[PDB]
């Protein structure tokens, strides 16, 4: 009769109602998404459309019941899921509009034309190409070619566009009551109704700040290390001190320094820890691996999942007579269905991404118990860090020596942790000043702080000094330097990755200190205790039903995010890389201007 | 799955109608604060145990 039993009532009825389609929609969309061809195309188009046109007439339909009338928090948090998503307040002219926009920026996104030097013949494209090259060619002019030509390619072609692009978006964020861009991407970030676990949109830049400036020496010492290495590795090119060149490190973009192992390893005469070359000796495939980490996960204290899994899972390829797209996803299709979709070639990667897959698998059978609009997980850095956690916590020398890929022979030595430690650092701690440094300026562009006429000059003075890096070529007003990223043309947040190690990490420890084990907790070997798999269970099983402030009191103990573990984690390599230092000045000069 | 009033001890109850839940009157087509019980099950071979 009251407000309450009605939205009680409307969301018990809509959840059914809703299931139905979801489960339609997602089962097309995997259909196609291994038999590609036009009437899987239609087919995804039309369930999508359906179920597009379903979730926007029953959030219109749910705009009664005002949010202070009803008491119970769930109903609250239930129907703040249902307003939000499928909102589409807008005037004519500009949502479609909006729409074109986005699919032509995808397009030309995936369609991008150098040709090679005025080579007709040739017309490379961001498969294995010159991404490849960059890769790995130690080529000066080849790379400082490849990395001018694909900005100016995708330079004054998307330019103008961004600009017109973020003022609908920000016309849209002042239209419903919001901020900005910037404030209704940080909006996720929030709880409200509860004393003592209250998140405002405030503080997470002052969180982020704070642990940026925490993390600092540390990753300026390996960048005085790496700019030492790749000084004797590129002669005449490098200032003795100063930035680094953009194009010279690491992948296009500079956002993983993975490839720069081979010329930054330190003292490694020793073989590599790998052990993909023993997959061959007792013949192993991708179901003994798939296996091998069901056993991992039941050994931990969590079942394994259902036959369904084994019959419909797509775990190699199909071969040249079908058309699949071949990368690792973990497909929840609801009703009790989950299946992985991924290519395997008995390599040690695979091995270790067939645990992060399953992670996600195990994570999204858990909280399989709470309503439809609750099932998503809790903050979308939690959903990345339970997959990483145990990739961490399975590549360990003393987990393969027990498993038996490893030959019991191979003692652990401290060359062989600083070996690991670094390869470890080139890819974790590397990623944290770029993606801050992305998401502020991003922050900036919608907030509206930086002048259109002054882009495309503060975002190269925030590369100068926080990550360290210059331009070969000078850059004017007419390119876009941040606009060949994937995320940036897609419309998607950034901030999800520098959460989603610090997170982890803390994870890792609390779950080292359950199952006691002393010594660095960098080799970590968590696969028999079962106290640590009740204290992932007793929060695996929430969704969004409590603040994330919550949970993470629930597993480590603690009330946010904190940087201390990361440390703990790196402290030989810190150590070392400063008795390595004891010649060489750490820092760098935003002043060196070798373009000239 | 929308009925007032528990069953009875071994009863049955073929009576489709609209729910009236809510204050208002409720002829025919239910719209807003109203809604039809009977609600389908959907079934597929590949659904979960
Ligand atoms: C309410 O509305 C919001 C926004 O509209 C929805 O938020 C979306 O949530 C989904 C679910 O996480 C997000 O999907 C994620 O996309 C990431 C980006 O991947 C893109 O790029 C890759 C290539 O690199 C493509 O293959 C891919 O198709 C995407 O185009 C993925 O990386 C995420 O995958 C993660 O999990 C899987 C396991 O499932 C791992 O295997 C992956 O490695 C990865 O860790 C994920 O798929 C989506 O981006 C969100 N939208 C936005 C705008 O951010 C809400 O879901 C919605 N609420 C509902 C529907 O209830
Ligand atoms: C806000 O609304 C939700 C939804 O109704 C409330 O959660 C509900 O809580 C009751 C118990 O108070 C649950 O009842 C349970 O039913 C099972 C049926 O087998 C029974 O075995 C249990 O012993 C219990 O009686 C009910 O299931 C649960 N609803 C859902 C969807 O899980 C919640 O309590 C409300 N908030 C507050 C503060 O009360
Ligand atoms: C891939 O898609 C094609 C095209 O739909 C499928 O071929 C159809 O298969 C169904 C039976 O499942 C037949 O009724 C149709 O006549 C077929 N059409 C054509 C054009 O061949 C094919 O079976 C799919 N392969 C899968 C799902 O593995
Ligand atoms: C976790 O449990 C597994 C299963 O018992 C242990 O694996 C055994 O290790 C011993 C030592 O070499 C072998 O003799 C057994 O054959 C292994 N069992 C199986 C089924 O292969 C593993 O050592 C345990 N890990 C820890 C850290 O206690
Ligand atoms: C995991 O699979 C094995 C083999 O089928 C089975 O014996 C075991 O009970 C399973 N684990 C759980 C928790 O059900
Ligand atoms: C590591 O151990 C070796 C001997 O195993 C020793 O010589 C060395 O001083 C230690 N410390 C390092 C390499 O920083």
């Amino acid at each position: 009769s009251t407000i309450e039993e009605q939205a009680k009532t409307f969301l018990d009825k809509f959840n059914h109602e809703a299931e139905d389609l979801f489960y339609q929609s997602s089962l097309a969309s995997w259909n196609y998404n291994t038999n590609i061809t036009e009437e899987n195309v239609q087919n995804m188009n039309n369930a999508g459309d359906k179920w597009s046109a379903f979730l926007k007439e029953q959030s219109t339909l749910a705009q009664m019941y005002p949010l202070q009338e009803i008491q119970n928090l769930t109903v609250k948090l239930q129907l703040q899921a249902l307003q939000q998503n499928g909102s589409s307040v807008l005037s004519e002219d500009k949502s479609k509009r909006l729409n074109t926009i986005l699919n032509t920026m995808s397009t030309i996104y995936s369609t991008g034309k150098v040709c090679n030097p005025d080579n007709p013949q040739e017309c490379l494209l961001l498969e294995p190409g010159l991404n490849e090259i960059m890769a790995n060619s130690l080529d000066y002019n080849e790379r400082l070619w490849a990395w001018e030509s694909w900005r100016s390619e995708v330079g004054k072609q998307l330019r103008p566009l961004y600009e017109e692009y973020v003022v609908l978006k920000n016309e849209m964020a002042r239209a419903n009551h919001y901020e900005d861009y910037g404030d209704y991407w940080r909006g996720d970030y929030e709880v409200n109704g509860v004393d003592g676990y209250d998140y405002s949109r405030g503080q997470l830049i002052e969180d982020v700040e704070h642990t940026f400036e925490e993390i600092k020496p540390l990753y300026e010492h390996l960048h005085a290390y790496v700019r030492a290495k790749l000084m004797n590795a590129y002669p005449s090119y490098i200032s003795p001190i100063g930035c680094l060149p953009a194009h010279l490190l690491g992948d296009m973009w500079g956002r993983f320094w993975t490839n720069l192992y081979s010329l930054t390893v330190p003292f490694g005469q020793k073989p590599n820890i790998d052990v993909t070359d023993a997959m061959v000796d007792q013949a192993w495939d991708a179901q003994r691996i798939f296996k091998e980490a069901e056993k991992f996960f039941v050994s931990v204290g969590l079942p394994n999942m259902t036959q369904g899994f084994w019959e419909n899972s797509m775990l190699t390829d199909p071969g040249n007579v079908q058309k699949a797209v071949c990368h690792p996803t973990a497909w929840d299709l609801g009703k009790g269905d989950f299946r992985i979709l991924m290519c395997t070639k008995v390599t040690m990667d695979d091995f270790l991404t067939a645990h992060h897959e399953m992670g996600h698998i195990q994570y999204d059978m858990a909280y399989a118990a709470q309503p439809f609009l609750l099932r998503n997980g809790a903050n979308e850095g939690f959903h990345e860090a339970v997959g990483e956690i145990m990739s961490l916590s399975a590549a360990t020398p003393k987990h393969l020596k027990s498993i038996g890929l490893l030959s019991p022979d191979f003692q652990e030595d401290n060359e062989t942790e600083i070996n690991f430690l670094l390869k470890q650092a080139l890819t974790i701690v590397g990623t944290l000043p770029f993606t801050y440094m992305l998401e502020k300026w991003r922050w900036m562009v919608f907030k509206g702080e930086i002048p259109k006429d002054q882009w495309m000059k503060k975002w190269w003075e925030m590369k100068r000094e926080i990550v360290g890096v210059v331009e070969p070529v000078p850059h004017d007003e007419t390119y876009c330097d941040p606009a060949s990223l994937f995320h940036v043309s897609n419309d998607y947040s950034f901030i999800r990755y520098y959460t989603r190690t610090l997170y982890q990490f803390q994870f890792q420890e609390a779950l080292c200190q359950a199952a006691k084990h002393e010594g660095p907790l960098h080799k970590c070997d968590i696969s028999n205790s079962t106290e640590a798999g009740q204290k992932l269970f007793n929060m695996l099983r929430l969704g969004k039903s409590e603040p994330w402030t919550l949970a993470l009191e629930n597993v480590v103990g603690a009330k946010n995010m904190n940087v201390r573990p990361l440390l703990n984690y790196f402290e030989p390599l810190f150590t070392w890389l400063k008795d390595q230092n004891k010649n060489s000045f750490v820092g760098w000069s935003t002043d060196w201007s070798p373009y000239a | 799955l929308l009925r007032k009033s528990k069953l009875k001890p071994f009863e049955r109850d073929i009576s489709t109608e609209i729910y009236q839940a809510g204050n208002k009157p409720c002829n025919g087509v239910a719209g807003p604060n109203c809604y039809s019980p009977l609600q389908s099950y959907g079934f597929r071979p590949t659904y979960g145990v």
